[PDB]
C-alpha cells in the first residue's frame, strides 16, 4: 500500500540534528531531508576550504571562509518544502541537545566529544549515530538507547498462503506446488480453516520450515478435526534490542560485517579509528599526513598499545595488522566520492529507521573498505609527492591516488544511459570526481524523459521551476552549478538508446567511449545497451534498486558475464482464467477493474468516433478484423444508449453494477453451482476458486456508492455532459434520488434460445443521423485525484472483492497495485550509485584481475551488505580451438557473398553452417529447399537481406551482426560465436 | 538468460525440422523469426481426431525469460479455448523458465486437445456443456471439427 504510516509515522515526532557539514554530513542529510522528517538542523561552524569541495557537493569557491553551516542551509531547503531546514548558531553544552530526536556525528566531531554528546544522549533517550570516513575506508555506529523494540523487521507485505492439508501433528501442506516464502522461527495465523475452529482466532504459531511447500505447527487437536480449506498469514511480532553506549562498545564492539572476504579487518580498523582521534589529541588536532611514514608508524605503536588495553577486540593470539593501518594512515586526509555517498545513503537510512521504528537497525558498528579500487602502484605510484595537495577541490582525491590517476579520470571519455535518480546521483559523483574535466575527456548524457513530481519534492537536481524540461539537460546543468570544470564537457542529448538510433550512436561514437554506465529501469534498453558494450568490447557499469535493497554488476571485456546473461526473470503474470472467472486476490480484480475501464471509456469512443467519421468502417472490419463482432457491439450499444442527462449517466452506471456484479455473478453459478461436483467426484469450487454471491446494491456501501459516482462521471465526460469540471465530493443524497426509482430488470439467464453480424450492422445508426456528434475518449492519468480514475478501477476492484471475498483495497493501495509503482528512495540510489563509482576506479586502472571486482548487493532493511567476485565468462571448444562464448567473434572483410562463406568456414574454420540470420530475419538454413537454396546461395548479404526483408539497408550501417548455427568436422552440432561483417 | 534471442530462436527452429514432434508442424515466418505458423493434428480417440488446425505463436521482446503467445486460428469448441484462439495453459501461465521451449507449449497444447479440463474453464459455456452434457458437448466438438478445421491426408 503505501511506503510506512499509521504506527510507523513517528517520523512527524522526529528532529534530527547534524553535526558536521563535510561530504558526508550533506549526503546524510539530502537524503533525509529528501526523504522527509519534522525537521532537520545542521551545525557546522567551521569555515569553508577549497579542499572540502572534494565531496561537499553543496559548496562553491565563492563560500570559502565563510561557515559551511550557513552556506548549505538554504540548498538543503530547497529540497523538500515540507522540511524546515535550520543552523544551530552554537553548541555549547549538551542540554541543547535534548530538542531532538536524533542526533548525528559526523567526521568533524572528536570520539572525546563523540563519547560525551553520546553518554549524555543514551542516559537521556536521545538516538545517538556516528559516522567517518577515511580515505577509501569508513564506518558507522548506532545507538538507539536501552529499549529499542523492531516491530517491522523487513518492511515486506507479509507472506500468505493457502492451505490444503493439516494433520493432528503440525504440518500444514500448501496448495498445488506452492512456495509459502516463510524461514524458520517465523509465526503465522490462520482464517477460513474448516473443522478447526478456534484455530480461526488469531492465535499465532512458531514455524519450523521442514520443506518448501510445508512447515510445522505442532498439536492442533485441541482447536478441531481439519475438515478442508483454509489461508495462512504472517505477522511479525515484536523483537526487543537493547544498545550499549558508545563508550562500553568502544572495547567491546558488536560488529555488522560489509563483505564476507573481510570479517577479520573490522577488528582491525575498530582500533584504528580509534587510534586516529589518539594522533589528533597529541598532534594538535592533526591527522597523520598523507603517506607519510613517521605518522604511519605512530598510528601503528597507538593501536599496538589500544589492543592491549581493549583485549576483546582483537581477542587472544591475534596480532596487529601494520600494512592495513599502515594504509590507514596514508589516506586518514583522503575524501574520496564513492565512500563518502555510499555511507551518506547507509546512515540517512539508519537515522530514518531512528525516526521511524520500521525496519532492523544496525546493531552497531560497521566497517568498509574499498582498498582495491587502488590502481597498481606499478602504474601509479604513492608516495608523498605524487599525492601532494595542487591547490585545487580534488587534493583529498589525489591525497589517495596520486596526480596522475587523478589526470587519467580527468581525462576519460565516458556515456551514462539515462538521467534518473541513480543517473543524477551518478552525474554528481562524477561533478566531484571532475570525470571528463580534461581536455581529452568529455561526458555524454541522453535521456529522452520529461521532469514531474512524485511527493514532497524528491529528487535533488529536479525542482518545480524545471517541471517538463528533459532530464539530462537539467541534471547536466545542475552538476555544472556543483563543480563548472565540467562546464561544456557534459554533452547531454534527448535521445532513446534503441535500434531507432544507431545512425546517432555509431561506430565512431561507440569505439571513442572509455566505458559506459547504465542508469535505466526498463529491461528493454538495459540489455539493448549491454550488448553493445559486448559488441564493442566497452565496459559496462549497471546498478538497480528495488525499495532498501540494491545491487552493483560490473561487466569487463573478455572477462566477465554480460549483463544480460544473467538478467532476473521478469514479473508473473496473471493467468487468463483466474482473471476472467476465478479471482483470489486484490491483484485479480484491480487488473479486470483496469480492463473494465479501458473498454467502457476509452475504447468504446475511439470505436464510435472511427465509425462516423471514416466511410468503409464497417466493410473494412469486416474483412480484417478478430474481434468484429465486439467492435460492432461496443458501437451500437454506446449509441443505442446516447445519455441527454446526467440523471442517465448514474441510471447507467447502477445498470452496469448490476450487470456486472449481480447478473454475471447468478449467470456463472448458474454454470457451476456452488456444490456442483466435476467428472473427477470433487467439487468445482475447491482451492483457489471461491464461490462468489451477487451483491444486493447498497448506497450506503462505500464502493456501490463509489462506483456508481466514477462510472457516472467519466461516461459524462465521454458523452460530454461534463468535461474536466463537477464539484467532486458527492452526497449519498443526489444519487440515492435517482437510484431508488429505477426499475432494475430481473436475472434472464440466457439458457434462452454470418447471421450474428447482419444483424449488428442492422442495428447500427445511419450516421447521417447523428451530425457533429464526438464521443471523447479518457486518458487513464494516476497521479491526478480529481479525475475520477483511481476512484472507478479502487471501487470496481472492490466489488468484484466482495464477490468473492477478497478483502478490499483503498485508494493509495489500488494505486500501487494498478501502476505497478516499484519504490526509488534517495538512501538506496545514492549507495548504490557510490559503490558503482568505487568499482570505476578498477576501470581506470584497466584491471584484468577478476578478484579485484566487487558486485554488490546491499538490503538496508536488516541491514545487509555484500559482496562478491563477479561470474567469469562461459566457454567453449569447437574444433579444440576454445573460445569465448560472450565476447569472441569471427571477423568477416566485405560484403561477401553466402556461398563464399560457407566455404571460407568449410576451409577455415572446419564448420557447416547450417543457420544464418540477421537481427530477426532468416537468410539461411540447411533444410531450406532446392529453389529457395540457389536464389540466395549466390547473394551479398546487403541484397540477402533485401530479398529477405524486401527492404534495403539504411546506408549508414558500416557492419552487420550474424548469427549461425553450424556442425563441426564430424556433422555433429557445436556452438559456436557470431559474425562480424564489415563492410 | 540467453545472450541473445535470435540466437536461441534459431537453435529452437532447426532442431524443430531436425527432431519434429509427431502431428505437430511449426515453421516461422522468414521476415520475421518472432512469428510461428502452427499446425496440430486432433489426438486420435478424441472429438478433434479428423481435424488440423491452425495456430500462431509470437515470442516477446524478454524470450526465453518469458512464455511465448499462443491463439488457435481454427474455430474450436474446447472448454480451455476461447472464441478468439486465447487457451489457459498451464504451462503458458505459472511455469515458465529459460528450460523450457517453443516445443513444451506445442506438446501442452497437443495435449490439452487429448485430455481437456472444464474443471478449469475459459469458454464457460463449453465447461458446463462440457460438465453437465457431456457426451453432447464432445458431438458438437466432432461437428465443429469438421465444420471448420482443415481434414487430415
Ligand atoms: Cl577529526
Ligand atoms: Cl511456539
Ligand atoms: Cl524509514
Ligand atoms: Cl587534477
Amino acid at each position: 500500500a503505501v511506503l510506512g504510516k499509521e504506527a510507523m509515522l513517528k517520523m512527524q515526532t522526529s528532529n534530527v540534528l547534524i553535526l558536521g557539514l563535510k561530504g558526508l554530513g550533506v549526503e546524510i542529510a539530502k537524503n533525509v531531508v529528501l526523504a522527509g522528517v519534522k525537521s532537520m538542523t545542521v551545525f557546522d561552524p567551521e569555515p569553508v576550504q577549497l579542499a572540502d569541495l572534494s565531496t561537499q557537493f553543496f559548496l562553491t569557491e565563492k563560500d570559502i571562509g565563510q561557515k559551511r553551516g550557513d552556506v548549505t542551509r538554504a540548498k538543503l531547503a530547497e529540497l523538500n518544502a515540507y522540511v524546515p531546514v535550520n543552523v544551530l548558531d552554537s553548541l555549547d553544552d549538551v542540554t541543547q541537545l535534548s530538542q531532538f530526536q536524533v542526533v548525528v556525528a559526523t567526521d568533524t566531531v572528536s570520539l572525546e566529544d563523540k563519547v560525551k554528546i553520546n553518554e549524555f544522549c543514551h542516559s537521556s533517550g536521545i538516538r545517538f549515530i556516528s559516522s567517518e570516513t577515511r580515505g577509501l575506508f569508513g564506518n558507522t555506529f548506532v545507538d538507539l538507547g536501552d529499549e529499542f523494540t523492531v516491530l517491522d523487521p523487513t518492511g515486506e507485505e507479509p507472506r500468505t498462503g493457502m492451505v490444503s492439508d493439516i494433520e493432528p501433528d503440525g504440518t500444514v501442506t500448501m496448495l498445488d506446488d506452492n512456495r509459502h516464502g516463510l524461514e524458520d522461527g517465523n509465526f503465522v495465523r490462520f482464517s477460513e480453516v474448516e473443522g478447526l475452529d478456534k484455530l480461526n482466532d488469531g492465535t499465532l504459531f512458531k514455524v519450523e520450515v521442514l520443506g518448501p511447500f510445508a512447515f510445522r505447527i505442532g498439536s492442533v487437536k485441541e482447536y478441531g478435526e481439519y475438515k478442508k480449506g483454509g489461508i495462512f498469514t504472517e505477522v511479525k511480532v515484536p523483537r526487543k534490542i537493547s544498545f550499549k553506549s558508545l563508550k562500553q562498545q568502544l572495547s567491546n564492539p558488536e560488529f555488522v560485517f560489509s563483505d564476507f572476504a573481510k570479517f577479520d579487518r573490522a577488528a582491525q580498523l575498530h582500533l584504528g579509528f580509534q587510534a586516529l582521534h589518539q594522533f589528533a589529541v597529541r598532534h594538535n588536532g592533526e591527522l597523520p599526513r598523507t603517506m607519510n611514514d613517521e605518522d604511519a608508524n605512530e598510528l601503528i605503536k597507538l593501536v599496538t598499545d589500544l589492543s592491549v588495553q581493549q583485549p576483546e577486540v582483537l581477542g587472544e593470539g591475534v596480532d596487529v595488522n601494520e600494512d592495513l593501518i599502515k594504509e590507514l594512515s596514508y589516506q586518514a586526509r583522503g575524501d574520496i566520492p564513492g565512500v563518502v555517498a555510499f555511507f551518506g545513503g547507509l546512515v540517512a537510512q539508519e537515522v530514518l529507521k531512528a525516526c521511524s521504528g520500521k525496519f532492523t537497525p544496525l546493531k552497531q558498528f560497521m566497517y568498509f573498505d574499498s582498498l582495491e579500487s587502488l590502481p597498481d602502484p606499478k602504474n601509479f605510484p604513492r608516495n608523498e609527492k605524487t599525492t601532494q595537495p595542487v591547490n585545487s577541490r580534488y587534493d583529498n582525491q589525489i591525497a589517495v591516488f596520486g596526480l596522475d590517476f587523478q589526470k587519467k579520470i580527468a581525462n576519460s571519455k565516458v556515456f551514462l544511459v539515462g538521467s534518473g535518480a541513480i543517473g543524477c546521483e551518478m552525474l554528481k559523483n562524477w561533478a566531484l570526481l571532475g570525470l571528463g574535466s580534461g581536455s581529452d575527456g568529455y561526458i555524454v548524457v541522453t535521456d529522452n524523459d520529461s521532469i514531474e513530481k512524485s511527493n514532497a519534492n524528491r529528487q535533488f537536481l529536479f525542482r518545480p521551476k524545471d517541471v517538463g524540461k528533459n532530464k539530462s539537460e537539467v541534471a547536466a546543468e545542475a552538476v555544472c552549478a556543483m563543480n563548472p570544470d565540467l562546464k561544456g564537457k557534459i554533452n547531454a542529448k534527448i535521445d532513446k538508446v534503441g535500434p531507432e538510433t544507431e545512425e546517432i550512436f555509431n561506430d565512431s561514437f561507440w569505439e571513442s567511449l572509455d566505458f559506459v554506465t547504465n542508469a535505466l529501469d526498463n529491461v528493454d534498453a538495459r540489455t539493448y545497451v549491454d550488448r553493445r558494450c559486448v559488441f564493442y568490447r566497452k565496459p559496462l557499469l549497471e546498478s538497480g534498486t528495488l525499495g532498501t535493497k540494491g545491487n552493483t554488476q560490473v561487466i569487463i571485456p573478455r572477462l566477465t558475464e554480460s549483463y544480460s546473461s544473467s538478467r532476473d526473470p521478469p514479473e508473473k503474470s496473471i493467468p487468463l482464467c483466474t482473471l476472467r472467472s476465478f479471482p483470489n486476490k486484490i491483484d485479480h480484480t484491480i487488473a479486470w477493474a483496469k480492463s473494465l475501464f479501458q473498454g467502457y471509456f476509452t475504447d468504446s469512443a475511439e470505436n464510435v468516433n472511427m465509425y462516423l467519421t471514416q466511410p468503409n468502417f464497417v466493410e473494412q472490419t469486416l474483412k480484417q478484423s478478430g474481434d468484429v463482432k465486439g467492435v460492432l457491439e461496443s458501437i451500437s450499444d454506446s449509441l443505442s444508449s446516447k445519455p441527454h442527462n446526467f440523471e442517465d449517466c448514474i441510471k447507467w452506471a447502477r445498470l452496469e453494477f448490476e450487470k456486472k456484479f449481480n447478473h454475471d455473478i447468478k449467470q456463472l453459478l448458474f454454470n457451476f453451482p456452488k456444490d456442483a461436483k466435476t467428472s473427477n467426484g470433487e467439487p468445482f469450487w475447491s482451492g483457489a476458486k471461491r464461490a462468489p454471491t451477487p451483491l444486493e446494491f447498497d448506497i450506503y456501501n462505500n464502493d456501490h456508492f463509489h462506483f456508481v459516482v466514477a462510472g457516472a462521471s467519466l461516461r459524462a465526460y465521454n458523452y460530454g455532459i461534463k468535461s474536466d469540471d463537477s464539484n467532486s465530493k458527492p452526497n449519498v443524497d443526489e444519487y440515492k434520488s435517482v437510484i431508488d426509482h429505477m426499475i432494475i430488470p430481473e436475472f434472464t439467464p440466457n439458457a434462452n434460445l454470418s447471421d450474428e453480424i447482419d444483424q449488428l450492422v442492422s442495428s447500427l445508426p445511419d450516421p447521417s443521423t447523428l451530425a457533429g456528434f464526438k464521443l471523447e475518449p479518457v486518458d487513464f492519468e494516476k497521479d491526478d485525484d480529481t479525475n475520477h480514475h483511481i476512484e472507478f478501477i479502487t471501487a470496481c476492484s472492490n466489488c468484484r472483492a466482495q464477490n468473492y471475498f477478497i478483502e478490499t483495497a483503498d485508494r493509495q493501495k489500488t494505486k500501487f497495485i494498478a501502476g505497478r509503482i516499484i519504490p526509488a528512495i534517495a538512501t538506496t540510489t545514492s549507495l548504490v550509485t557510490g559503490l558503482v563509482n568505487l568499482e570505476l576506479y578498477k576501470l581506470i586502472d584497466n584491471k584484468t584481475d577478476i578478484e579485484q571486482y566487487k558486485n554488490g548487493f546491499v538490503n538496508l532493511a536488516l541491514p545487509f551488505f555484500g559482496f562478491s567476485e563477479p561470474i567469469a565468462s562461459p566457454k567453449g571448444e569447437y574444433n579444440n580451438k576454445k573460445y569465448d562464448k560472450i565476447w569472441d567473434r569471427f571477423d568477416i572483410k566485405g560484403d561477401i557473398k553466402l556461398s563464399d562463406l560457407i566455404e571460407h568456414f568449410e576451409k577455415d574454420e572446419g564448420l557447416e553452417i547450417t543457420m544464418l540470420s540477421y537481427g530477426v530475419s532468416l537468410l539461411y538454413a540447411s533444410f531450406f529447399p532446392p529453389k529457395k537454396l540457389k536464389e540466395r546461395l549466390n547473394l551479398p548479404i546487403t541484397q540477402l537481406v533485401k530479398l529477405v526483408t524486401k527492404k534495403d539497408i539504411p546506408a549508414h550501417v558500416s557492419t552487420m551482426i550474424l548469427e549461425i548455427c553450424a556442425d563441426d568436422k564430424e556433422g555433429e552440432d557445436v556452438e559456436v560465436p557470431f559474425i562480424t561483417i564489415h563492410l | 538468460g540467453m545472450a541473445s534471442l535470435p540466437k536461441r530462436i534459431i537453435k529452437e527452429t532447426e532442431k524443430l525440422v531436425s527432431d519434429p514432434v509427431p502431428g505437430i508442424t511449426a515453421e516461422p515466418h522468414d521476415d520475421n523469426l518472432r512469428y510461428f505458423q502452427v499446425t496440430i493434428e486432433g489426438p486420435e480417440q478424441s472429438p478433434y481426431e479428423d481435424g488440423i488446425f491452425e495456430l500462431e505463436l509470437y515470442l516477446p521482446d524478454d524470450y526465453p525469460m518469458e512464455a511465448p503467445k499462443v491463439r488457435f486460428l481454427t474455430k474450436i469448441y474446447h472448454p480451455n479455448i476461447d472464441r478468439l484462439g486465447r487457451i489457459c495453459l498451464d504451462v503458458l501461465k505459472t511455469n515458465w523458465s529459460p528450460a523450457l521451449q517453443i516445443r513444451t507449449v506445442l506438446l501442452s497444447i497437443q495435449a490439452l486437445l487429448a485430455s481437456p479440463n472444464p474443471n478449469d474453464p475459459l469458454a464457460n459455456d463449453v465447461a458446463e456443456d462440457w460438465i453437465k452434457n457431456e457426451q453432447g458437448a464432445k458431438a458438437k466438438a466432432r461437428e465443429w471439427t469438421k465444420l471448420y478445421a482443415k481434414k487430415k491426408p
